[PDB]
């Protein structure tokens, strides 16, 4: 009761500092993503602040298990180097107290991650969808329009521009790459071009006062069109899984099944990781700390990579997310018990 | 915790790395289009002026709003003018004409001066002009109302099929 | 009562460190375990404590096979260990230290724990440091707190690792006081240190090990007279 | 000297070990990613291995500054941690002489990386791409079998197929005048290039004049000449175009783009960054020096390696960000390609003044 | 020839550790800088070495104020500093150690360097291991190599930081022979240490700091007889 409170207070201080650092890192990453998508012409400084503060449950999803995991590593390492855990063991206390305190902290962080996943995730996603669907014309019109000479396998078409005066082209030239049964590639050329996307989801390209030259294979027949106002379809942070737990339970579609198992496994990861980290927290004076945490950090990274791959593949119909998600969890629980029991009386004799 | 761990970190980094490696309504709108269709040996076939044109690339179909087609001869002389309210252009160079289909004879040498119908089909390669609804052929001396029309602009001919009546102006057209 | 390590041996990645060290200790006496650097004194010490997994050898207490059980289980069968660094808990009171160690044994009630805490604090002159966090104590204070916390678990033997670690003599006479009090309390203390002068001055039965082999055993007066120990470790000009 | 030689030896070994480790990680990742697409053509595990090996010089060129910072940090860490820089001071060898030993050993590194980025990295990557396109579709000329376009001044050309490097097929030339209205269309079946005349020779051609409406006078001839400003070198570049090529060839292609009339700011930026890369290597070593002699004086190995890895990561980030950020105000590309090196040098020098 | 500290003072974040500590050492004499743990002996020792800057005081050698000079500068002015940690150049031959230390001294030619290096190797009986790297030496061998290397910079005063750091009683006589040899070689050695018996047994004089504000300098018999250090530092009656 006293030692368990000690371990909880110390691991909480560490976990709070690690959470602050992790927040700064993930804030930087999200700022990079938002400011990149904004100068592309999608949001101004009034939406930057909201979106930066609003995507913090997605950050929490990954950092809460991580903050508990790194906090337990760091704090148990600090009390191992300071000879405190050793004198606990010299006073008869075994790893039971450590894994108890671990599972208590796992409970706390699990309640917070569960509240996050159940309520704070979908609410913020719905608010983000409504805000992004509100102002869409001003985004599109803010198109940087800096694709000067850009042609590849993006619809198999060529686009060239001479000069750009900000969201406007000069001497625009569009060409096709499809032969289409021995015919001339479609060629169009105009003087003013504007790019506007995200109107419904597809990319739209609009030109003004252009000429379209088409024809057949080196026969003198030509189709010369003088078009006035041209609109074609030559071709980001939008949210789709913004449902409650009830709707996910009742949907039973591929996307919904994947998202639901992802949310549960994400709230389970707290307890699972806190259970694995307890016997992998001893540091060696030879390796130091960062090197002694390295296999445990690798387990954590491998676990999250599997889970993200399972979600991405299941929501597209490649696997059953339930089977693979809980098979991975089973294997990780077995590994936890394996390296949690090996240093005990029954398994030492074993 | 040095000896076997070397292989443990090896295998774990290997798995992480391979995991990172594995884890790593129209289509064509326009308006007021001036297309000039030329013959395969140069020269010129006709000119189509539309006020608004949509095109679906999925089906390869075009719709022309308020079309005006001026067809010429082999010597580049305005022979015919074809106005309509809408036009449907398919992929086989057959043009459908819906609403107020009115064919005027630009060149006064034609015998057929005006044609009025609601639905018409025109084969652009052969300049054929068919119609399955009520048509009216206006001539310099006559006008005939028929239930079907068949003709050709290149040949400057047209006739009516099913129920045909013919009127003249003071006396009849000599024939 | 009695602690025996018979035929104890160990080696590290092809270099032999311990080769048949048989150590016996009783209650109420002070036994030192000394030797030259790289002999195997600290290795066999830690192997008897239980931190190091044994390779060959038996360890028993009162005809109890104690060789394979963990350190916490050796402590529950009556073994105390005092490391060389500061083992006191820093962000806990001295009373919290004592109480947190008392509340592990199931042979005491909720009130006997408070009684044992207060008795200990009186025994080691800590009554005036009850609520003081452990990170703000002196040397002698922290040493007393740590040994009282080790006595709160009721051990049969106490194993000290490097008690005279960079200690001036004004505090060496206090650790001597402490050891003498622990010996007079009916407990068997096992010293492992380098300060051989004060060690043999306080120890009454000394063991010497070299290259994983026990050299000679007996009183310090008999140990200092042995020519082999004088030629292998100390020298001919050593005194107290 | 000797202390110069000893410091140099330790820092060089540690930088080379760090660089081998980073290159092996990125290689395993690119190997798995490349094998993922080893279903088409006679592309096997051996071929994916070959594409990674041939692309190794590009990875070492990319991971050079990070590995420099990390290795310098670990080297001078082993020196400090083993209490040897203090001995160097206890013998009169000043810290400025230690900094000088590091800077002296920094010279082979910049030479090595320039040599590689000039002859080894671009050649290796181009050979890898060509080998991949040859094992999958029977040649990089057959990989661009989809007809592509190019621009020469007020003219455009469309090429249907590439038969080697000096023979092209299916060419169509849309020549526009100074007002986009005057046009001529010249089609051709086969093209040849002779450096003696420095021009193109087209066979079986036909031109169409569109100055006069209602006409379309088409002329047919057997042999024509095409005088354009593009060369099979430029054709190879426009096929490849990953902005990872020889600095000499990159300078030639920038001279080609400024003559043809495209926004060459991207190529200019990558040229300046590819030639500022050895200066970035030296900046990283100097920043490690400042760390050890400044903030990271007495920190354990873990702190140094995690601060090293984070600083290399933010250097890669700075480069990737300030790359395109040059086009926000259309500032010079050389300024943007220099900003990561300049900022990290400014941090490093700020830590060496400490006031 | 004459190293002297005057009114040495130092503070850390509004806390006074030493203030007004003044010790003096001359050639051909051994001077100990002793004191109770925390008294400031190692702070002033390091503040004479030059690694710890002074807040108040002066460090002089032969009418030269080295108070503001860093460790390299003050090492050029004939201040050799030998730490307790392993301060050998690993992965370098002993000869490369000496030569690295010599190539910084502009007082010798390309050949006199090698001459002095071989003289030192013959002097310290380390002629056996000339090609062995620093990573492969034993205790005494590495100690002798480190003393030769520290002499190769030509120091007028050798500052030993805790030279008796965990040494068997068979090797303390060897270290005392080496310190007597350095004293007899016209060197001033300034020994700070925690082991009081062996330090006072070889130091001709000794300054005993206490709370970093006072000292009691004198012969070993004059120090043992002083009651102030007999109580604060020693305790009851001491047995040398
Ligand atoms: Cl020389």
């Amino acid at each position: 009761m006293i030692i368990i409170r000690y371990l909880v207070r110390e691991t909480l201080k560490s976990q709070l500092a690690i959470l602050f650092i992790l927040l700064l890192i993930f804030f930087c990453q999200k700022l990079v993503k938002i400011l990149g998508a904004a100068v592309d012409g999608e949001i101004p400084t009034n939406l930057v602040l909201s979106l930066l503060g609003l995507g913090i449950p997605e950050m929490a999803q990954l950092i809460l298990p991580l903050s508990l995991f790194l906090g337990l590593l760091m704090t148990l390492g600090k009390l191992y180097t300071e000879s405190e855990i050793t004198v606990m063991h010299a006073c008869g206390l075994s790893k039971a107290v450590l894994v108890k305190a671990a599972m208590i902290l796992a409970l706390f962080t699990g309640i917070v991650a569960a509240v996050n996943v159940m309520w704070a995730g979908p609410m913020s996603s719905r608010h983000q969808d409504e805000v992004l669907a509100e102002a869409k014309a001003n985004p599109g019109m803010a198109a940087l329009a800096q694709g000067q000479f850009q042609q590849a396998t993006d619809g198999n078409s060529v686009l060239f521009i001479e000069s750009v005066d900000g969201s406007k082209f000069n001497d625009v030239f569009l060409a096709q790459l499809r032969t289409k049964g021995n015919a001339r590639p479609s060629v169009v050329v105009a003087d003013s071009g504007q790019l506007a996307q995200r109107k419904d989801g597809s990319q739209v390209v609009t030109l003004n006062k252009g000429t379209r030259f088409e024809g057949t294979a080196m026969l003198r027949d030509f189709r010369i069109t003088d078009f006035q106002n041209y609109q074609a379809i030559i071709g980001d942070p939008t949210d789709t899984e913004q449902m409650d737990m009830r709707t996910l339970w009742n949907t039973d579609t591929d996307r919904a099944r994947a998202e639901f198992h992802w949310r549960i496994t994400l709230v389970f990861t707290v307890f699972m990781m806190a259970l694995i980290v307890v016997p992998l927290s001893v540091v060696n004076p030879r390796q130091g700390r960062v090197l002694s945490m390295l296999p445990a950090m690798l387990l954590y990274l491998i676990y999250f990579l599997l889970q993200t791959s399972i979600r991405s593949n299941g929501a597209k119909g490649k696997l059953d997310p339930m089977v693979w998600t809980w098979f991975v969890n089973s294997l990780y629980i077995l590994l936890a018990l394996g390296l949690n029991l090996w240093d005990t009386v029954p398994v030492r004799r074993i | 915790m040095s000896k076997t761990r070397r292989w443990v970190i090896i295998l774990l980094s290997l798995v992480a790395l391979i995991l990172i490696g594995v884890n790593l309504d129209p289509t064509y709108k326009s308006d007021h289009s001036d297309t000039v269709v030329y013959s395969p040996e140069g020269a010129l076939n006709y000119r189509l002026i539309a006020q608004h044109v949509e095109y679906f690339s999925d089906d390869g179909i075009s719709w022309f709003t308020q079309p005006v087609m001026t067809t010429f001869d082999k010597d580049k002389v305005p022979t015919w003018s074809i106005k309509s309210d809408r036009a449907k252009l398919t992929n086989d160079r057959m043009l459908y004409l819906y609403g107020h289909v009115e064919v005027n004879a630009l060149t006064a040498d034609s015998q057929l001066r005006k044609i009025t119908t609601d639905n018409a089909q025109i084969n652009l390669v052969t300049q054929d002009v068919t119609s399955q609804d009520l048509v009216t052929l206006y001539g310099t001396t006559f006008n005939s109302s028929g239930l079907r029309m068949r003709g050709n602009l290149r040949s400057k001919n047209a006739e009516l099929i099913e129920k045909v009546r013919t009127s003249y102006e003071i006396q009849n057209k000599q024939t | 009562a009695t602690l025996t390590a018979k035929n104890l041996a160990k080696a590290y990645k092809g270099r032999r460190v311990v080769e048949d060290v048989s150590l016996t200790v009783n209650s109420g006496e002070i036994v030192g375990l000394l030797g030259p650097n790289g002999a195997g004194k600290t290795t066999t010490f830690y192997m008897v404590v239980g931190i190091v997994p044994r390779d060959a050898g038996n360890i028993i207490i009162d005809d109890e096979d104690i060789s394979l059980l963990p350190l916490h289980a050796r402590a529950r069968r009556g073994i105390g260990y005092l490391p060389q660094e500061a083992s006191i808990f820093r962000r806990l009171s001295v009373f919290d230290n004592l109480m947190a160690v008392l509340q592990i044994r199931d042979d005491l009630t909720s009130e006997q724990r408070q009684d044992r805490a207060n008795e200990l604090m009186e025994e080691f002159h800590i009554e005036h440091l009850r609520d003081s966090l452990g990170q703000a104590l002196s040397g002698g204070e922290r040493r007393r707190v740590e040994i009282a916390r080790a006595l709160a678990a009721n051990p049969k033997f106490i194993l000290l690792d490097e008690p005279f670690a960079g200690v001036d003599p004004i505090s060496v006479i206090d650790i001597k006081r402490i050891i003498e009090h622990l010996r007079d309390s009916g407990l068997g203390v096992l010293i492992t240190d380098h300060n051989v002068r004060e060690t043999l001055a306080v120890c009454e039965r000394a063991y010497i090990v070299s290259q994983g082999n026990l050299i000679a055993h007996g009183t310090p007066q008999q140990i200092l007279e042995d020519d082999h120990v004088k030629r292998v470790y100390l020298g001919e000009d050593f005194r107290l | 000297g000797v202390l110069d030689r000893y410091i140099g030896k330790t820092i060089f070994t540690t930088i080379m070990m760090t660089l081998f480790m980073l290159v092996s990680l990125s290689g395993i990742i690119k190997f798995v990613d490349q094998l993922k697409k080893a279903g088409q053509g006679s592309y096997d595990a051996l071929g994916a291995g070959m594409y990674t090996l041939l692309s190794v010089p590009k990875d070492v060129q990319i991971f050079f500054p990070m590995a420099a910072l990390l290795g310098a940090l670990l080297g001078l860490g082993m020196l400090a941690q083993r209490s040897e820089l203090v001995v160097m001071q206890a013998s009169g060898f000043t810290r400025l002489q230690v900094a000088l030993s590091v800077m002296k050993t920094a010279i082979p590194l910049v030479l090595l990386t320039m040599a590689i980025g000039e002859w080894v990295a671009p050649q290796g990557e181009q050979m890898a791409r060509n080998y991949r396109a040859q094992a999958m579709y029977g040649g990089s000329l057959l990989s661009t079998q989809q007809g592509l376009w190019a621009k020469d001044g007020q003219n455009f050309v469309y090429i249907e197929r590439v038969k080697g490097d000096d023979e092209l097929g299916g060419v169509s030339i849309y020549a526009f005048n100074d007002e986009r209205r005057l046009q001529s269309v010249r089609h051709a079946s086969s093209a040849k290039f002779d450096p003696e005349h420095k021009q193109w020779r087209l066979s079986q051609v036909d031109e169409s004049d569109l100055t006069n409406p209602k006409q379309i006078t088409g002329s047919q001839t057997v042999s024509g000449t095409w005088k354009t400003n593009l060369t099979p070198d430029k054709l190879g570049v426009v096929a490849l175009d990953p902005d990872a090529l020889s600095i000499s060839g990159l300078h030639n292609y920038v001279k080609y783009l400024k003559s043809s009339g495209q926004d060459a700011g991207r190529y200019q930026l990558n040229m300046w960054s590819k030639i500022f890369q050895p200066m970035s290597v030296a900046v990283m070593m100097l920043m490690a020096l400042s760390f050890i002699f400044g903030p990271l004086r007495s920190v354990p190995m873990g702190v140094r390696v995690v601060t090293g890895i984070s600083f290399g990561f933010v250097f890669y980030v700075l480069d990737q960000i300030f790359g395109p950020l040059t086009l926000v105000y259309g500032i010079p590309p050389i300024i943007g390609a220099l900003l990561p090196s300049a900022s990290f040098l400014l941090i490093s020098l700020w830590l060496l003044l400490k006031r």
